[PDB]
């Protein structure tokens, strides 16, 4: 009877997209994650425990003998003293920084948890962070709204087996990241010969022309969407939409208007 | 008759688990029973605060974020809102294909309800290990179609696998389940709990397929990137292969909707029968969904195959039209300024004002939406009650189908046990649908490939966008001044449902559908979790 390593999961301020995402992976499939290569010790999304029992389950994961993996989902708002995001009543501040004293590593899944995400856009009413800033931890950064499965399963899998992968400058896998959403694009001869869709309804999107002209981020996102696609069937540029740099930190702010370039 | 004991005083169930984001519920116990509430959302983003000033266009990118559970549905009620407020009619190809796509979005979202957020309130899984595997395929060959997954083989291995979970002293998330070592508030057999969690576990895999078959003309799940302003950008999602395999998935979907979820859904209710009693409340509302005319708001009403109505105080009688200047919502009880109750979402205000924890004065992040002063019930069992009293044929055959196969009258629907099967019965008449859906657009498709249609930005404008999401009446509000947005805003269907009191102080749908809720055990408080579950919270989409 082998122990599983422990994975604590926490969700702050989030849209539960990332969860979504997670859950989608095939290879392997969430309950062969769950049954055969980890231990998730807490998932406020689908754990059987409510109210002070799965407060508990959470206190017993952080005192395991053997330690922990942490997971987070969601920014940080800390106006008030972290007050208007709270669970069992408490700061998630306080219980993000509890989980991070003594996690073994932690995984932030998602835009939002990495570099703060949605909540944290102009003009922030919550004073939302990512927790790297929160915390002052470094973090094993997974972004996307939402990441592929592929890569944050992909990167659970190498911490417990391999290491730490090696990073780039915004804390992402270079396995996952380490390329241009444009390099891999199956519109790339298109933007080559300038030939790009002026509007949604040309003749030009019609024959798949490039979005660029429509704002496409593509020449700035570090994604490997076209690679890997999603759901194993397609991606946004495949279904005539440009790519909106999800991936890239402060996205909201740097990539809007999504639908220009300026 | 139901377990009941004779505890009197406070419970707070903070978190509740298996919903969509971070919601505290706090009551009063009295003998037993529930006999008062309060619905406390515990997270603020503020959507509204940051849209402000920015480009229309990308309002829709922004709302989609409101939520990753009900992924889509935002996307989609803010290009309704948008393409209503710049006056554009999307073409005939935009509608069929965004109608598919929460076609797809129902599919997926009730399956993984029922089995990973709410079965595990009425499912003892521990109990499964006492089933014998030949009497539950015996079981099982009776209440429910045959399938090689409920052979005893099928049933025995997933026995076999979690009895070295269970023994492998890491529970996961088992942990301090309130079934652990029995509960007199769980009925089932532990071979229907054994049926239940073979479900489970398959839904696990099929949720996948679902939206797969989403992402085919969604681009990706989740988060959705196909909508644009005047239409679709998805021009490969109106060929031929494509929609086959759309079609394909689909199919493998929604037999599994007819083989495991509806059977167990009723197998499930069959037992806990008494809640249908418990967990009523009186007033529906929906906006319709699956129209055939999308040209306006008004034509959304009208031509909704899932028809649009208000029902009040039970009536089915009497439906109703949608009054869209009869919406509004109050902030007395909810942690925002002085000043904001009875807005109109056109004149919205959103200006938070934390106070305390458990200030019976202001509770919660979300705003109360009113109809008239009436809390309205949205969702699932609203569009059951809504198409039924007004004779929509399919939801007439499969509501008295259920009707007559609990043997229960009509009424006893107006409970918790008859939220959690109108969620049932919708997702059959989807599946029911979809062929027919499939086979309209491939044929649109085939003939021409419109998709998108020209527009204007306006310097000044207003428009909503309605739609009827998975979990209820949905509704996105622009105004547009300087060709900027001016003021957007989000009412949602948890909103309507799971909001705090309103400013005469009456208790939203949850907090009324609490009142006479039986505690078994004050310690593990599961008919707290049967309820509120049966509306499927969620916070993030209340809040926004
Ligand atoms: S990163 Fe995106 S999908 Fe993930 S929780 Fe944040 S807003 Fe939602
Ligand atoms: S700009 Fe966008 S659509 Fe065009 S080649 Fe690059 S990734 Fe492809
Ligand atoms: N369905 C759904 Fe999400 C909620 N509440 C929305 O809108
Ligand atoms: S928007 Fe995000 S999902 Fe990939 S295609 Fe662009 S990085
Ligand atoms: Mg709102
Ligand atoms: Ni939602």
């Amino acid at each position: 009877a082998k122990h599983r390593p422990s994975v604590v999961w926490l969700h702050n301020a989030e849209c539960t997209g990332c969860t979504e995402a997670a859950i989608r992976t095939i290879k392997p499939y969430i309950d062969a994650l769950i049954l055969d290569t980890i231990s998730l010790d807490y998932q406020e999304t689908i754990m059987a425990a409510a109210g002070e029992a799965a407060e508990a389950a959470l206190h017993q994961a952080l005192e395991g003998k053997d330690g922990y993996y942490l997971v987070v989902e969601g920014g940080l708002p800390t106006i008030d003293g972290g007050q208007w995001g709270m669970v069992a009543g408490h700061p998630m501040i306080e219980t993000t920084k509890k989980a991070a004293a003594k996690a073994k590593g932690i995984i932030c899944i998602g835009t939002c948890s990495a570099y703060g995400g949605v909540q944290k856009a102009k003009p922030n009413p919550s004073q939302a962070k990512g927790v790297s800033e929160a915390l002052g931890v470094k973090t094993i950064n997974i972004p996307g709204c939402p990441p592929n499965p592929i890569n944050f399963v992909g990167a659970v899998v190498h911490v417990l087996t391999k290491g730490i992968p090696d990073l780039d400058e915004n804390g992402r896998p270079k396995l996952f990241y380490g390329e241009l959403v444009h390099d891999n694009c199956p519109r790339l001869p298109h933007f080559e010969a300038s030939e790009f869709a002026p509007s949604f309804d040309s003749e030009e999107a019609k024959k798949g022309f490039c979005l660029y002209e429509l704002g496409c981020k593509g020449p700035v996102t570090y994604n490997n969407c076209p690679k890997v696609l999603f759901n194993q069937v397609n991606w946004p540029v495949q279904a005539g939409h440009p790519c909106l740099g999800c991936s890239e930190p402060d996205f909201w702010d740097t990539m809007t208007p999504f639908y220009e370039q300026g | 008759p139901t377990p009941q004991s004779t505890f009197t005083g406070p419970i707070v169930v903070d978190p509740i688990t298996r919903i969509e984001g971070h919601l505290r519920i706090m009551v009063e116990v009295e003998n037993g029973k529930v006999k008062d509430a309060w619905s406390s959302s515990q997270l603020f983003r503020g959507l509204e605060i940051i849209l402000k000033g920015r480009d229309p266009r990308d309002a829709q990118h922004f709302t989609q974020r409101a939520c990753g559970m009900c992924t889509y549905v935002h996307a989609l009620a803010s290009s309704r809102c948008v393409d209503d407020a710049v006056k554009v009619s999307i073409p005939a190809n935009a509608r069929m294909m965004r109608n598919l796509v929460m076609a797809s979005q129902y599919l997926h979202d009730h399956l993984v309800h029922f089995y990973h957020l709410h079965a595990l309130d009425w499912v003892d899984v521990t109990a499964a290990l006492k089933a014998d595997p030949n009497k539950a395929a015996k079981l099982a060959a009776s209440i429910a179609p045959a399938r090689p997954g409920n052979s005893a083989k099928a049933l025995k291995a997933v026995q076999d696998k979690l009895k070295a979970f269970v023994e492998s002293g890491q529970l996961g998330i088992f942990t301090n389940a309130y079934f652990l070592g029995g509960h007199k508030a769980y009925y089932l057999p532990p071979e229907v709990d054994l049926i239940a969690t073979a479900h489970y576990l398959e839904a696990l895999h099929m949720q996948v397929k679902a939206a797969s078959a989403m992402a085919i003309l969604g681009g990706k799940n989740p988060h959705t990137q196909f909508t644009v302003v005047g239409g679709c950008s998805n021009y490969q999602g109106l060929t031929k292969d494509p929609l086959a395999n759309y079609l394909a998935l689909s199919k493998e979907v929604c037999q599994f909707v007819n083989e495991c979820y509806i059977p167990d859904l009723l197998a499930v209710a069959g037992f806990y029968k008494d809640w249908g009693g418990i967990g009523g409340t009186s007033n529906y509302l929906a906006f319709g969904e699956f129209a055939t005319d999308d040209s306006s708001p008004e034509k959304h009403l009208a031509t909704s195959q899932f028809p649009s109505g208000v029902i009040t105080g039970r009536d089915l009688g009497k439906v109703d039209n949608v009054d869209l200047g009869a919406i509004y919502e109050d902030v007395k009880y909810s942690w925002y300024a002085p000043g904001g109750d009875g807005k109109h979402p056109y004149d919205g205000v959103t200006d938070p004002k934390y106070t305390k924890l458990d200030d019976k004065d202001h509770y919660s992040w979300m705003k109360a939406p009113r109809y008239k002063g009436k809390a309205m019930e949205v969702g699932p069992l609203a569009r059951t009650f809504i198409a039924y009293a007004k004779g929509q044929p399919d939801f007439k055959k499969v509501v008295d189908m259920v009707l007559g196969k609990l043997s229960v009258p009509a009424t006893a629907l107006h409970s918790t046990l008859g939220r959690t099967a109108a969620r049932g019965i919708e997702t059959a008449i989807v599946c029911a649908n979809m062929e027919k859906w499939i086979k309209e657009m491939a044929d649109s498709g085939a003939k021409d490939n419109t998709l998108c249609a020209k527009w204007e930005m306006p310097e000044e404008s207003k428009g909503v966008g309605l739609a009827d999401a998975p979990r209820g009446a949905l509704s996105h509000w622009i105004r547009i001044k300087g060709k900027k947005i001016d003021n957007f805003q989000l009412v949602v269907p948890s909103t309507w449902n799971l909001g705090p009191r309103g400013a005469q102080g009456d208790k939203s749908p949850v907090e009324e559908a609490l009142i006479g809720t039986p505690i078994a055990d004050p310690k593990r408080p599961v008919e707290i979790l049967r309820t509120v579950h049966a509306f499927d919270p969620c916070i993030a989409c209340g809040v926004h």
